[PDB]
């Protein structure tokens, strides 16, 4: 049996609101932070995890519910970001020249992706439509594509001479690459380090929220240029002191989780649905 | 002080001639076999 997917739910416009649920969502869910190593370095502590946990307890979350996680930086977190955890808040420090990789990480974790494998050395690969991308993750993802015409001969590049291949993203830990949809391609991607998946983009992973810490709003989650929507799960707070940032988070946690949702969680901590 | 004079050759009396060694240089080409199973040759495969 389905859960009732194709059955309508007749409601009403006079039923009275059921009462609050903040208490129950606190007592069930688990809040969870992803912060850079710079945060701990500037805090210069090591009971700060305990202090923040007790602050969250006073705010109304039971003890074993707030889990802190540490990543070296944005680009290195981008390599297979496994959100091992229920309500995800990714604190993310802005610095120049990280605009694109920061945006790519935000896209990857905010949206749900259905990823299939790709065998680069053997087959050519297209992109079906607007919602499909190629996501390449690893230690050194240099991607060089050669598009083929109707005659299986490359255009602007010969399939034999890899130098003529058009490089589309060099030396990123994560690269979400789009190419014109409907052309076969030959990819030269460094198979020892980097792995590349053909990923469709389903709806939004409406569980993880991204808190930018530095500059102006720049996260273009939608790769299409005509639209730059602003999701309520993309927050932006100025800063000088990481302690002030964490106190702001702890003080306003209720609003943040009210913005986020719990139902959109997956059994796997992976940030995509691998469908072989 | 002997019969044999003005003979062309090189006797074995003192061939070194006070030299530590006679030297020769050149190029040295070789086409010998070798086992290379590291290829495991069936990659030239037709990508399709
Ligand atoms: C739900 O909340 C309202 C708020 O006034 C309260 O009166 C009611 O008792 C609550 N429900 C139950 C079952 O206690
Ligand atoms: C990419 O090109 C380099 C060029 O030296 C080659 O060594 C490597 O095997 C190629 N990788 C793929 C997946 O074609
Ligand atoms: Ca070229
Ligand atoms: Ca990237
Ligand atoms: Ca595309
Ligand atoms: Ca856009």
């Amino acid at each position: 049996q389905n859960y009732g997917l194709n059955i309508p739910i007749t409601g009403s416009m006079d039923t009275v609101y059921s009462n609050s649920t903040r208490e129950e969502v606190f007592l069930t869910s688990t809040l969870c932070l992803y912060y850079p190593t710079e945060a701990s370095t500037q805090i210069s502590d090591g009971e700060w995890k305990d202090s923040l946990s007790q602050m969250f307890l006073i705010k109304g979350w039971p003890t074993g519910s707030v889990y802190f996680k540490e990543y070296s930086n944005i680009v290195d977190f981008s390599v297979d970001p496994q959100l091992y955890c229920d309500y995800n808040l990714v604190l993310m420090k802005y610095d120049q020249s990280l605009e694109l990789d920061m945006s790519e990480l935000a896209d990857l974790i905010l949206n749900e992706w259905l990823c299939n494998p790709m065998d680069i050395t053997l087959y050519y690969y297209q992109q079906s439509g607007e919602s499909n991308k190629w996501i390449s993750m690893g230690s050194s993802c240099t991607v060089k594509v050669c598009p083929l015409n109707t005659q299986t001969l490359g255009i602007g590049c010969q399939t034999t001479n890899v130098d003529s291949f058009e490089t589309v993203a060099e030396n990123e830990k994560l690269a979400i690459v789009d190419v014109v949809d409907g052309i076969n391609h030959k990819i030269n991607l460094t198979t020892t380090t980097c792995t590349i998946r053909n990923c469709k983009k389903l709806g939004p992973r409406e569980n993880v929220a991204v808190i930018q810490v530095g500059g102006a709003n720049i996260l273009d989650i939608t790769a299409d240029p005509t639209t730059n929507p602003q999701i309520e799960r993309m927050m932006r707070v100025n800063w000088k002191r990481w302690w002030q940032v964490f106190y702001t988070i702890v003080d306003y946690i209720n609003q943040i989780v009210q913005v986020m949702s719990k139902r959109s969680r997956s059994l796997n901590s992976a940030a995509f649905y691998y469908r072989v | 002080r002997t019969r044999t004079v003005n003979l062309y050759g090189l006797p074995a009396a003192n061939p070194n001639n006070g030299n530590e060694y006679y030297e020769i240089s050149g190029r040295f080409s070789l086409i010998s076999l070798v086992p290379t199973n590291d290829d495991y040759q069936t990659p030239i495969m037709n990508s399709v």
